[PDB]
């Protein structure tokens, strides 16, 4: 990594970098080495480096990608029915900004009784922000819960519950963002394929851009667990009592 | 100054070198040392 | 006497026409930041208002205001600052003249 | 169990694993430049890539 | 072992109302629950400052030093 | 262009430790009578 | 990155070799000394 | 061994993601979770065969009648003041061995200050000084402390933040403690989510409820005093947002569980060492952690940067960093 | 529409919808002039310690900013410094000292300028910046005691040390400029500690002035918090006994019936504490439609003592608004 210095007594790493070491935030420990030659300090930042080991050796697969509670946050916004005007939008991208990323604000999805726009036009702008931004992805992909259309004639996309992403000139066009394209297991992930085609640093900064929107979000969108989850309804408690 | 408050006499007993640990008036063999009399400063944090 | 150290201009942000700026404020919080983003995005050529506080162990904040091509975005921070102190002068009035009236 | 046995696994397939590499003839050779591989996989690939 | 002088998530000030809540439960008794009402702990934060207090420094005194 | 660009990518870089990444591929991770 | 304690940053030191590209800089932090972390905690002469 | 903490589960600052809990700032400083930690400290005044003793000292003054910084905490007979600040480097117990004394105090030697508050001046079985001296320190929530509730959770502290950013209900309530809604599906615990409406119903009836194996109260008639009040049956409030002011989308699962504060604690966990000690045998850095220190990399390490490639790394992680030996070989004998 | 909607799973419609370009009609521009004809403060009651005041047709960025300004910036003098000689009780220093810094004192704040900390520390008290309480207290046993001899108030002459005990020293020109007012703990029977005979507590306490974003002891109020008004619109009127299991559903003064079996009328939608307990019947579902105003604020602010809770309400305005003047009279570093 590269040390960054803070008033706490404690170890922080990002949260998308805690998959490869396999540990939470428990209580558990870590230890820091700081390598003292120049030699050895030019091996460890460009062969051990966090940005060059985004993928395990193993299979080729993503295993720094997103975490438990940035797949949340970032399904609730590219859930189907988020709607965002300008007051909420050019806030939410200034989170994942820190104010300092320049951003070109597309025409809303919905003109004419109000200016909205949907939860998958602000992860378009996580992925480049503006015109001048390289990152330019084409990818297509099924998600984990994957309800198939109606007709088998219908392709992919027209699928029941929104479970297609299909990513045309790095804009999402379809599907919500989870485990499937977020995620440490495939190799049809949003990162992955901005790693693949634009080296690095691109998928560092689309996923620095990601960790901060969702950290922001959902503390100001709100989303909890009760016991009105876990209860069941009445008619569960007959029918299993039947079957 | 008076210091070495007994154990369970709680009577008050100064030290020479070498005369004991006894508390006189108790024969009881564990003394706490008392208090200072410095000023101590806290904040109330 | 001037305050050299509280707000900046974050240049390696900024455009060269000055429609786009980020302001370095500090000794700010969620407080003024909240209170001017919901007043500079009032105005009619504000197309970009949104503060973020990039680390919570630092006494600091960015506010990145983006303008159309009609007024520098210094000039809209320095409105919204106005408008503001403006609101402020109103909701002194009135509750005073319903304390003094009670 | 588990904890222990993942451990010990790769640790004693490294001692007859430590010193294989690629070499720029693209052969796989040991510490005695005896060939493993004439040539990686078959295709000389990369799995990570 | 003796009362928070405030809540802990208001800061309401609690500590006055561990002298009163027990005169309240000891003569002309309440259940407990329209005592902490009748002292005006209304948000539930408030009440439990002195409903789940512990009262330790009534037994810690009792093994001092007699002095 | 793009398909022939992966493919020189995906070679094997003389030098790497192919024996020491074998060798924590296979130990790291975790019909009838049969084991 | 990773954040480090700045009680650990104070100890954990780096061997900076002073060059002509990094004498003004290492000049700050012998002054600052040990124990204020923009700082040093040893000095190794060219020969001594 | 515990406090009720007032907590929301909710997912908030992206600080509490796995197992890390959000904590309030204007709870620590009113007395949430504050614990105080003890210890003692013997040294024997043995007295020895040569009928020489070994001795307490006195305090050092010097230039007039002042102490010197290792003895402003010792007092006139060595042994050290009750409610002093002792801070690493002071002397407590000024003990001298022998006539000649060779002088040996015990020096703290600890990262943060701690107060005297016990010193016990006694003797032994066999006829010689016994000085126990306990040292007391108080220390509230870090970034790192250990926290759980009594459902197997545990947590660290990941960010303590003002009370005018917490949410708040309208009565104005805000959590001590923020919990991820993440810590209930994997984990199942289930009898969290009923002692918090226990809790919570317990409370606003002024009675403690029971949540006792195989019974306990019923979450039917928990969620008929919570209605009776005004509060939602389910426990679920809806918040507002202190950061921005709003409405949060989603009614927030709020009210009392009992957290308890464990042993765990960061400032004695937190170490590190540039240089220091060497065992006389291998003269590499020593063990532990009560040493200075030393932290071994070792065998598994050692393969995973082998796999990296990364070769001088692994020459100067390995013996120019903890064992680098100038040594003198002959070329014809090669000993 | 600036209805939040409130349904049995989610909230709806949360967020300002009042800036221009939020549709085609790019109205609602800033205009204070019309701000002015549109803004409104009712007052509900005001107590020493309490205020109760509506804020209608504002924004909720400003209007949480004012409660923010209350809780966390809004100052206030509490005890900062303790000096303890002899303290043999069984509560330690250091916690008695955090007791101490944390009952509520009622000085004016403004009759105080606040400390530095680049100074150094003998001329960094002055009498216009410190205000020193002292608590002196010994604990004798009673030797007039009755002989049933239980409860420790006619056991021991000073068994519990209350925070009346923290008497007042007035320092320099303190003994004119304070005394008219002296520092009294504004909750005086705050238990501090309770001792047995020998033990002893005398201490003195040094007061500064500060904020609550430092210390929660800096707090002046025990909330200053918020909440908007629920409305309950009873689409499609209710009748009957269905009325009389209508009302149980809400809090009880909110929802009253006419005339028996008429209707079911809402009598005062602002008493409820809005738990939706009608969504979870799925009779009245399709019959009542309750949300909650986002303009309408009611705020309940109440004090720790040491100000009337008005006056911190038009501090808190003050900060804000010298917040953003500061700013602007800021040159800009480019
Ligand atoms: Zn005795
Ligand atoms: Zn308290
Ligand atoms: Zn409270
Ligand atoms: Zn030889």
């Amino acid at each position: 990594h590269y040390a960054k210095i803070r008033p706490w007594r404690t170890f922080r790493l990002n949260e998308c970098v805690c998959t490869p070491y396999n540990a939470d935030f428990d209580g558990d420990e870590m230890n820091l080495h700081v390598p003292q030659t120049e030699e050895a300090r030019a091996e460890a930042i460009n062969l051990m480096g966090v940005k060059n080991n985004l993928l395990t050796p193993k299979s080729g697969e993503p295993i720094i990608a997103a975490t438990q509670d940035f797949i949340t946050g970032s399904y609730l916004i590219s859930h189907k029915d988020s709607f965002y005007d300008r007051a909420t939008l050019t806030q939410l991208l200034s989170m994942m900004s820190d104010g300092i990323e320049h951003f070109d604000i597309p025409p809303p999805a919905i003109m004419k009784p109000y200016y909205l726009w949907t939860g998958k036009q602000v992860f378009s702008l996580l992925i480049k922000p503006n015109h001048n931004s390289p990152v330019v992805i084409n990818l297509d992909a099924k998600n984990k819960v994957f309800v198939p259309p109606k007709s088998k004639s219908l392709p992919n996309e027209m699928s029941q519950n929104d479970g297609f992403v299909i990513i045309r000139g790095s804009q999402i066009l379809s599907g919500v963002m989870d485990k499937s394209v977020l995620g440490d297991g495939k190799k049809h992930s949003v990162f992955y394929t901005i790693l693949r085609d634009y080296g690095p640093q691109e998928a560092a900064n689309a996923m620095n851009r990601m960790a901060k929107l969702c950290a922001r979000f959902l503390g100001n969108r709100g989303f909890s667990i009760g016991i009105n989850d876990v209860t069941p309804a009445d008619d569960l408690k007959q029918k299993k009592e039947e079957l | 100054t008076l210091k070495y408050i007994c154990a369970e006499c709680s009577s008050k007993l100064s030290l020479s070198r070498t005369d004991a640990v006894r508390c006189k008036d108790c024969g009881h063999r564990i003394l706490l040392k008392a208090r200072t009399k410095r000023l101590v400063q806290f904040e109330a944090r | 006497e001037p305050d050299r150290e509280k707000i900046k201009l974050l240049t390696q942000a900024t455009s060269e026409d000055g429609t786009s700026a980020s302001f370095q404020i500090v000794e700010e919080d969620h407080t003024l930041g909240n209170a001017l983003r919901y007043v500079i995005m009032k105005n009619p050529d504000v197309e970009f208002c949104g503060y973020s506080i990039p680390h919570p162990s630092e006494n600091l904040l960015n506010i990145r205001i983006q303008t159309y091509g009609e007024t520098t975005a210094v000039d809209a921070l320095q409105k919204g600052l106005k408008d503001l102190m403006d609101l402020c002068d109103v909701v002194e009035s009135k509750f005073t003249e319903k304390i003094k009236s009670m | 169990v588990k904890t222990a046995e993942t451990g010990y696994m790769s640790r004693r397939l490294m001692k007859s694993l430590e010193d294989l590499s690629c070499q720029y003839d693209n052969t796989v050779r040991t510490s005695a430049n005896g060939i493993v591989q004439f040539t990686y996989g078959g295709d000389g690939l990369d799995p990570l890539e | 072992m003796i009362v928070p002088v405030r809540c802990f998530s208001c800061g309401k000030v609690v500590g006055d109302k561990w002298e009163s809540y027990l005169n309240l439960l000891q003569e002309d008794e309440l259940d407990e629950g329209t005592a902490l009402s009748r002292l005006g702990l209304k948000r539930y934060c408030c009440r439990r400052m002195i409903l789940t207090h512990v009262d330790l420094i009534e037994k810690f005194l009792r093994y001092n030093p007699l002095e | 262009e793009i398909a022939l660009f992966k493919y020189r990518k995906a070679r094997l870089e003389p030098g790497t430790a192919i024996g020491a990444i074998g060798a924590q591929s296979i130990g790291e991770p975790g019909s009838m009578n049969v084991t | 990155e990773v954040a480090v304690p700045d009680r650990v940053a104070k100890v954990l030191t780096y061997p900076e070799k002073v060059t002509r590209y990094n004498r003004h800089k290492l000049q700050e932090l012998i002054v600052n000394g040990p124990n204020v972390h923009p700082g040093a905690n040893y000095l190794l002469k060219r020969n001594e | 061994a515990g406090q009720n903490a007032t907590v929301a589960v909710m997912s908030y600052s992206g600080y509490d993601i796995e197992d890390a809990l959000v904590l309030n700032k204007s709870s620590i400083d009113r007395g949430f979770g504050r614990c105080e930690t003890r210890r003692k400290t013997t040294t024997v005044l043995k007295r020895y065969a040569n009928h020489t003793q070994d001795i307490i000292g006195g305090m050092r003054v010097d230039e007039n009648g002042d102490p010197i910084w290792q003895h402003q905490s010792l007092g006139p007979d060595g042994l050290g003041e009750v409610g002093m600040k002792v801070q690493s480097g002071q002397i407590y117990i000024n003990k001298s061995v022998p006539t000649q004394y060779r002088e040996a105090p015990v020096i703290y030697r600890g990262p943060e200050p701690s107060h005297i508050d016990q010193v016990m001046m006694s003797v032994s079985d066999n006829d010689q000084a016994l000085i126990k001296v306990l040292l007391r320190q108080n220390r509230r929530p870090e970034l790192g402390d250990k926290f759980s509730s009594r459902h197997g959770q545990k947590g660290v502290c990941g960010i303590i933040v003002k009370q005018e950013d917490m949410p708040f209900n309208d009565q104005g309530i805000v959590p001590d403690i923020i919990m991820n809604p993440h810590g209930f599906p994997s984990r199942m615990t289930v009898g969290k989510m009923i002692e918090l409406i226990s809790g919570k119903a317990g409370v606003l009836n002024g009675t403690l409820e029971y949540g006792t194996c195989f019974g306990g109260s019923k979450l039917e008639d928990m969620s008929k005093i919570l209605v009776d009040q005004g509060f939602n049956y389910s426990g679920k409030d809806m918040l507002y947002s202190g950061i921005t002011g709003e409405c949060l989308q989603a009614y927030i699962f709020f009210g009392p569980i009992y957290y308890q504060k464990l042993k765990h604690m960061v400032l004695d966990k937190m170490h590190a060492r540039a240089r220091g000690p060497r065992a006389v045998l291998t003269r590499q850095p020593t063990e532990g952690r009560s040493r200075d220190g030393g932290l071994r990399l070792g065998e598994m390490e050692r393969d995973c940067v082998i796999a990296y490639g990364a070769s001088q790394l692994l020459l100067e992680r390995l013996m120019i960093s903890s064992d680098a030996f100038e040594v003198d070989v002959c070329d014809k004998c090669g000993l | 529409s600036n209805i939040v909607g409130i349904e049995y799973n989610r909230v709806t419609n949360t967020t300002s919808t009042d800036f221009p370009g939020f549709s085609k009609d790019a109205e609602n521009e800033w205009n204070v002039e019309k701000f002015k004809k549109d803004f409104e403060v009712n007052i509900s009651s005001l107590d020493a310690r309490e205020a109760n005041f509506d804020l209608i047709n504002i924004d909720t960025s400003i209007a949480n900013a004012f409660r923010r300004i209350m809780i966390s910036e809004v100052p206030s003098v509490a005890a900062e410094y303790v000096y303890f000689f002899n303290n043999t009780s069984v509560i330690q220093d250091e916690v008695l000292a955090h007791r101490i810094g944390l009952v509520p004192l009622k000085v004016d704040p403004d009759m105080l300028t606040w400390v530095d900390s680049n100074l150094p520390d003998d001329e960094k008290f002055t009498d216009e910046n410190t205000i020193v309480l002292s608590l002196n207290v010994k604990c004798t046993r009673n030797p007039d005691a009755p002989k049933g001899s239980t409860d420790p108030k006619e056991l021991y002459n000073n068994a519990h040390v209350y925070a009346r005990d923290l008497k007042f020293e007035p320092q320099g020109r303190q003994s004119t400029t304070f005394a008219d007012c002296p520092v009294v703990p504004a909750d005086p029977d705050i238990l501090l500690a309770k001792l047995r005979p020998g033990q002893e507590i005398s201490l003195k306490a040094h007061c500064i002035l500060g904020i609550g974003g430092d210390h929660a002891k800096f707090s002046p109020v025990s909330t200053a918090s918020y909440r908007l008004l629920p409305q309950i619109n009873i689409l499609q009127p209710i009748k009957g006994e269905s009325a009389r299991r209508f009302q149980k559903c809400f809090p009880p003064g909110v929802i009253g019936i006419d005339e028996g079996s008429d209707e079911a009328y809402v009598k005062d939608a602002r008493k409820d504490t809005v738990s939706r307990e009608v969504l979870r019947y799925e009779e009245f579902a399709d019959k009542v439609k309750l949300g909650r105003v986002r303009n309408h604020f009611i705020f309940n602010v109440e004090s720790a003592g040491a100000m009337t809770p008005e006056e911190i309400f038009f501090k808190s305005v003050r900060i804000l608004k010298n917040k953003a003047e500061y700013l602007k009279n800021c040159p800009i570093t480019q």
